[PDB]
RNA sequence: AUAGUCUCGUCAACGCUCGAGAGGCAGAGUCUCAAGGAGCCUCCGGGGGCUGUUGCCAUGAUAUAUAUGGAUGAGACAGAAGUGGCCCCGUUGACGAGACUUAGAUUAAGUAGGCCUACCGCAGUAUAUUCCUAAACACUAUGAAAUGACCCUAGUUGGUCCAUGAUCAUUUGGGUAAAACCAUACUGCAGACAUCU
C-alpha cells in the first residue's frame, strides 16, 4: 500500500505518499489492517491492551 | 524615499499570486524596460488580452495594486489558458515607469519578437538571455 | 456551558424557549445512559472497513459478530476502498439516508499510466474536474449506467510524484460520485491515461475518521470483552447512538406528556412544543427530542417561526418516520385542561 | 417481465 | 448513413488508443452513437462523455483500419442529428 | 445526567434580529392569537430561485459609461427574465447607487418614486481661493430654499478640487450646483466627478454589487448549478419596504386580499402603533411576504376598538394569485349570509330584502 | 478618476481625495469597472476568485 | 347589478434634465497617439540626475487651453454601416380591451355512506420456497521465497508486486451477494390541542 498518514497539530491526519517527512517524521500507513471472521486471538488482543491501558473501554 | 515595493504592499490584491520577491521584482522591471526599448511589448489589458487572444507568447506582469480588481481578475487564467507564465508585481507606478510611460499601467506583456524592425531583433538579442533567466525563475515558483 | 452537553442536547440554551416549565416523567433515559440491549439496538458504528472485502460482508460479519437482527449501510460499493463505513444496527437502519446532503469526502490515489511533460497540468486537470460533472458509473457498480451529474465541491491536489506517476489529492464530492471514474477522467484529459490505485473514505455524511472509528477487531473483541467478562465499557465505547446520525437537522424539544402519541402517530401541537431551533421553515426536516435528549421522531414542519411563538394552538409538525418505541413513555392525552373542558 | 405474483395481490 | 450529420466533437488529443474530442454541439451525445466525417464516412463509435457543464468532452471508439494518431489538431468530427438529446434531461427537475 | 430541567436557562424571543419586515414583530399590537396557520407560502430568504429571482432586486453600481436604461436592459438580457425597472434614472457620466426591480418587483417602481437621493461630487475651481473656509460658507448659502442637505468633505485648493455630500433629487442641480457654487465664489467652477451614494432606500453600504457580479453568478447557477451567489447578490423586493408600516392578515384572507378583496376586521391579525388613516401601509403575513401596497382606512385606536371594519383598501398588489388556496366564504357570517341568499331571506346580490328578519338588519352592518 | 475612498470602523466608505491618509492607508477608486455586456471571460473570474475563497456565498 | 384587482393601448391635464438623431451605448475591421528617442553632467560598457510643470495625442465641456486629461484610454474612417444587438421622461384623471373575483376570512383531532363499515395516521410482515449446480469476490487448508515473482523491441545501471504473504499449483472448508424507500396485499396499535405541580 502507498497511502501514509502523519498526525497534524490539530489531531487530523496529513496524507502523503513519502515513507519520511521533510520534517523527519516517520509516516503511518493509513489502511487498517486485514480482518478475518474465523479470527480467534481476541483473548490475546485484550489481554494485552489492558496491560498498557490501550483498551478504549479502560 | 520608500521604494514602491514595501509602500504597496498592503494595497496588494489577495488573488496577487504568484508575488515577485524584491530582487525577482527588481530583474522583472530590469527586463520590461529593456523589452521596452526593443518595443517588444503589450501594455494594458487591451494590449495584453487582445495579444493572448491571437496566440502571442511571453511573460505577462501583473501590478497588484489595482482598485478595482475587476479590471485584472480574468488575466491570469486567461494566461493559463494560454499557457503563458505570469507574475505580480506590487506597483503599478513602477510597472509603468519601467514601461516606459509615464501613467502607471495594469499588466505588461513582454513578447519577443513583437518588433519588425532590425534594430528591435538586436535589442531582443542583448535581452533574451535576462528573459529566458526570469522565465525560468518565473516556472520555477 | 451548554456545549459540553452531548449529541442532540449540545448548544440547547440557543434553542428558542416557548414553555420554560414542565413536569417530568421518569420514563426512558438518556441516548447514552440506556441499558446495552436498547443501546445496541440503536446504534451505530463508524468503522474503518479494510479494502479486501465488499461492504456487505462487512455488514453481515459485524451482524454475525454482534448478534444482531439486522444491521445496514449506504454507502458506494466500489471494491478496495478502505476507511469510513456507517454501519447502522437495527433501528437504526430507518436513518441509514439521513446524510445524504452533507455528501462525502476521499482521499484518492491517481496511477498514470506514463509521465507527464508539465507537472502543474495534473493539478490544472483536477481544478477542470471541480464542479458539476457528466459521470457513468463503472461496470463493476451494482447501480444501472446511465448518464449523470455529479457535483465535486472543492478538490485538492496533495501530492504528484511524476517519476513513481503517483498522485495523492483530496475531493469532497456529492452522494453519488464515483472516483474511479474521475481517475478514469483525469487521465483522459491528461493524455497519458489513469486510473485509480488506492481509495480511502475520510468522511461519510456526519461522521468522519476523526469522530471515533473502530475496526472490526474491536467490535469483535469487544463482543468477546461482553462475552466473558460482562463488561460493557468496551462495547459502549466502540458504538455509538443513532442521534449522532441527526445531527444538522432542526430540533424541536416535546413535553414528556406529548411524547408517546407523537410514537402512535398523532401531529404534534402546539401545547406539546417546549423549545425549538431559530429558522425553522415550513416543509423542513426536522427532529423531535424529548428533554432528555433522545430522539422520538423525524417530522416535517408545519409553521414557521412566527407561528411558532405567537399562535395558541394548532399542528407544529408530521410525523414522518418513528425512531422510538410505543410505549416506552406513558400514555397522557386527554388529560389536558381544552380536552377535559370539551369532554364536559 | 412481469411482476411477482405477491408483489400484485389483489384484496381478499 | 444519414442525410443531414451536425458537427459534433473537435480533436484534442490521442489517449490509449482513443480520441478525445473537445464538444463543439450544444446537446449530448447518445452512447456508441456514431462518429462520421463530412464525407459521411465512419471513422467511430462514441465510448465516453466527460468533462464539467460549461466544457464538455467526448472520447470516441476508434474502429478498424482507424488510428487516433492520424487525425490533427482542429478536426471535426461529425455526428447524426437524432444521436443527440437535450442537457436539460440529466439536470434535475425543477 | 444531561437532561433539561424545568425552568432552564435559554434563549428568548427576539424579533430585532428577525429578517426584513418581520423584524421587530414584537412591537406590532395583537389583535387576536387564536388562528390556524396555512401551510402555504414561504419566507422571502427561502425562496427557491424562480420566485427568488422573480421577487428579487438589486443594488448595482453602475459604470460611467452606460446610462440606467441600458443598464436596466443588459440585466434582463443577463439573468433572462421577463422584466426589469428602475425608479432613479442616472446620467451616462454618473456613477453610484441603482436599484433594479425583477418582474413582481417591478410592481414596486411607482412607489418608490419621489424618494431621496444622496450624491458625492467633486467640483473643480478654475482659480485658487484667497480663503479656503469661504468655499464652505459658500456650500451654506446653497443649501436649503433644490439641495436639502450638504456637508463639505474635503477641499485641496492647490489641486483646486472640492469633494462634498449633498442630498438632492437629480444630477443636472450637481451641475447647477457646480456652476453657482463657481460664480458665487468668483473664481468659477464646474463639475469634475459626480457619485450616487443613496438611491432611496438602500444606499452604496447595502449590498452593492457590480454587472460583473451579476454576469458571474448567472454563469455559476447555468454552468455549476450552484445558487448561493446569485442568492447573495440578488436581496426580496421586501428590502424595499422597511420604511412602511406593517399590518399583519391571517392566511385565510391573503388570497382575498390578492384577488381584490378590501381587507376587513376578522382578517386582522396583527397592527403597528401610529397608523393613521389614509396612511399607506404594507400588507404582511406571518411569514414575512408582502402582499399588498395598502392605504389605511382605520386608525390605531379604531383597529383596537371596533367589531367589524374594513381595515384597509389594496393600492399595488404584490403577491401572486393563487398563491395561496381561497378560504373565504367559509366563515360563521359568510355561511349564514350564503344560506340567507339561498333560502330568500337575502336577494341574490345579498342585500337587504323585506323578508330579511329584522335582527339580522340589526347586527350585521353591510360594508358595500 | 479622483474619488478615492476608505472603509471606517462601521463599515461604510469615507471619501477622500488622497491616495494615501494621513493613518497612511492607500485609498481605493470609489468609481467601479467598466462593464460591457458581451464580456467572456466569466469563467476566469469565477476560477480566479474561487482559487481565493474570494466568491460571495462561496 | 355594483365594486375591486391584474394585464394592456389612446386622449386630456400638470410637471421635468424638454424626449428619435447627421443620436448614444455594446461589439467587429484598419490607422494614429504611451519620452521606447536626442543632448548635457556625474558614478562604477551600464546605472543616477538635468533639459522635462518639456515633447506626443485628445478635449471649448454652462470652463482657467499659460487649462483639463491620456491604456482602469482618447481620436479618425464614421453625417458611414448595422440594429433579426440594446437605450432614449414622470404623475394624475378619463376612455377603450382582455381576464380573475365580487371575497365579513371558519375548523383545540379527520372524510363518506348505511350504531356500524370504508378511506386516512403510525408500526410491523410478505414480494416466491427447498435441493443440486455454474460464475464472481474475499478468506482459509497443503507445498513452493531472496539467485523471490511478474510485465514491457529490454534498461549508461527499466518498471510493478512482495513474510503487513507476492505469484504459482491441488481442491481443504466455510462465508458474502445488503440496506433504505416506492407500489400491492395482510396484521396490529390509536384518533391523541399534552393536565401532571
Amino acid at each position: 500500500m502507498h497511502l501514509m498518514y502523519t498526525l497534524g497539530p490539530d489531531g487530523k491526519r496529513i496524507y502523503t505518499l513519502k515513507k519520511v517527512t521533510e520534517s523527519g517524521e516517520i509516516t503511518k500507513s493509513a489502511h487498517p489492517a486485514r480482518f478475518s471472521p474465523d479470527d480467534k486471538y481476541s483473548r490475546q488482543r485484550v489481554t494485552l491492551k489492558k496491560r498498557f491501558g490501550l483498551v478504549p473501554g479502560q | 524615499t520608500v521604494d514602491n515595493y514595501e509602500a504597496r504592499m498592503p494595497a496588494v490584491l489577495p488573488f496577487a499570486k504568484p508575488l515577485a520577491s524584491k530582487k525577482l521584482n527588481k530583474k522583472v522591471l530590469k527586463t520590461v524596460k529593456k523589452a521596452s526599448k526593443a518595443k517588444n511589448v503589450k501594455r494594458g489589458v487591451k494590449e495584453v488580452v487582445k495579444a493572448l487572444r491571437k496566440g502571442e507568447k511571453g511573460l505577462v506582469v501583473i501590478a497588484g495594486d489595482i482598485s478595482p480588481a475587476d479590471v485584472i481578475s480574468h488575466i491570469p487564467v486567461l494566461c493559463e489558458d494560454h499557457s503563458v507564465p505570469y507574475i505580480f508585481i506590487p506597483s503599478k507606478q513602477d510597472l509603468g515607469a519601467a514601461g516606459a510611460t509615464k501613467r502607471p499601467t495594469s499588466v505588461v506583456f513582454i513578447v519577443p519578437g513583437s518588433n519588425k524592425k532590425k534594430d528591435g531583433k538586436n535589442k531582443e538579442e542583448e535581452y533574451k538571455e535576462s528573459f529566458n533567466e526570469v522565465v525560468k525563475e518565473v516556472q520555477a515558483l | 456551558d451548554t456545549s459540553e452537553w452531548p449529541l442532540l442536547l449540545k448548544n440547547f440554551d440557543k434553542l428558542l424557549v416557548r414553555s420554560g416549565h414542565y413536569t417530568p416523567i421518569p420514563a426512558g433515559s438518556s441516548p447514552l445512559k440506556r441499558d446495552l440491549k436498547s443501546y445496541i439496538s440503536s446504534g451505530v458504528i463508524n468503522l474503518d472497513k479494510p479494502s479486501n472485502p465488499s461492504s456487505h460482508e462487512v455488514v453481515a460479519w459485524i451482524k454475525r459478530i454482534l448478534r444482531c437482527e439486522k444491521t445496514g449501510h449506504s454507502g458506494t460499493l466500489d471494491p478496495k476502498v478502505t476507511g469510513c463505513l456507517i454501519v447502522c444496527i437495527d433501528r437504526a437502519t430507518r436513518l441509514v439516508k439521513s446524510q445524504q446532503g452533507a455528501g462525502k469526502e476521499y482521499v484518492c490515489i491517481v496511477r498514470l499510466h506514463d509521465a507527464l511533460k508539465d507537472e502543474k497540468d495534473l493539478g490544472r486537470s483536477l481544478e477542470n474536474l471541480t464542479g458539476a460533472l457528466f459521470q457513468r458509473p463503472p461496470l463493476i457498480s451494482a447501480v444501472k449506467r446511465q448518464l449523470r451529474v455529479r457535483t465535486i465541491y472543492e478538490s485538492n491536489l496533495i501530492e504528484f510524484d511524476n517519476k513513481r506517476n503517483l498522485g495523492v489529492f483530496w475531493a469532497s464530492c456529492e452522494a453519488g460520485t464515483y472516483m474511479r471514474t474521475l481517475c478514469v477522467h483525469l487521465g483522459m484529459l491528461l493524455g497519458v491515461g489513469g486510473h485509480m490505485q488506492e481509495l480511502r473514505r475520510v468522511r461519510s455524511g456526519a461522521l468522519s475518521e476523526n469522530d471515533n472509528m473502530v475496526t472490526l477487531h474491536d467490535v469483535m473483541d469487544a463482543q468477546w470483552v461482553y462475552d466473558n467478562t460482562r463488561d460493557e465499557s468496551y462495547l459502549r465505547s466502540i458504538i455509538q447512538p443513532l442521534e449522532t446520525l441527526l445531527v444538522g437537522y432542526k430540533r424541536i424539544v416535546v413535553k414528556d406528556s406529548a411524547v408517546n402519541a407523537v410514537c402512535y402517530g398523532a401531529k404534534l401541537m402546539i401545547p406539546g412544543l417546549l423549545r425549538y431551533e431559530e429558522g425553522i421553515e415550513l416543509y423542513d426536516e426536522i427532529v423531535l427530542i424529548t428533554t432528555k435528549g433522545e430522539a422520538i421522531a423525524v417530522a416535517i414542519a408545519q409553521m414557521s417561526t412566527v407561528d411558532l411563538a405567537s399562535c395558541d394552538h394548532g399542528v407544529v409538525a408530521s410525523v414522518k418516520r418513528c425512531i422510538m418505541e410505543r410505549d416506552l413513555y406513558p400514555r397522557r392525552w386527554g388529560l389536558g385542561p381544552v380536552a377535559q373542558k370539551k369532554k364536559q | 417481465k412481469a411482476p411477482n405474483p405477491l408483489s400484485v395481490k389483489k384484496k381478499k | 448513413p444519414p442525410d443531414t450529420v451536425l458537427e459534433m466533437g473537435a480533436f484534442l488529443h490521442p489517449c490509449e488508443g482513443d480520441i478525445v474530442c473537445r464538444s463543439i454541439n450544444t446537446k449530448i451525445p447518445y452512447f456508441n452513437a456514431p462518429i462520421y466525417l463530412e464525407n459521411k464516412t465512419q471513422v467511430g463509435k462514441v465510448d465516453e462523455i466527460l468533462g464539467p457543464l460549461n466544457e464538455v468532452f467526448f472520447t470516441i471508439k476508434c474502429g478498424d483500419g482507424v488510428q487516433a494518431t492520424s487525425f490533427k489538431e482542429g478536426d471535426k468530427f461529425y455526428i447524426a442529428a437524432d444521436k443527440l438529446l437535450p442537457i436539460e434531461r440529466f439536470l434535475p427537475k425543477p
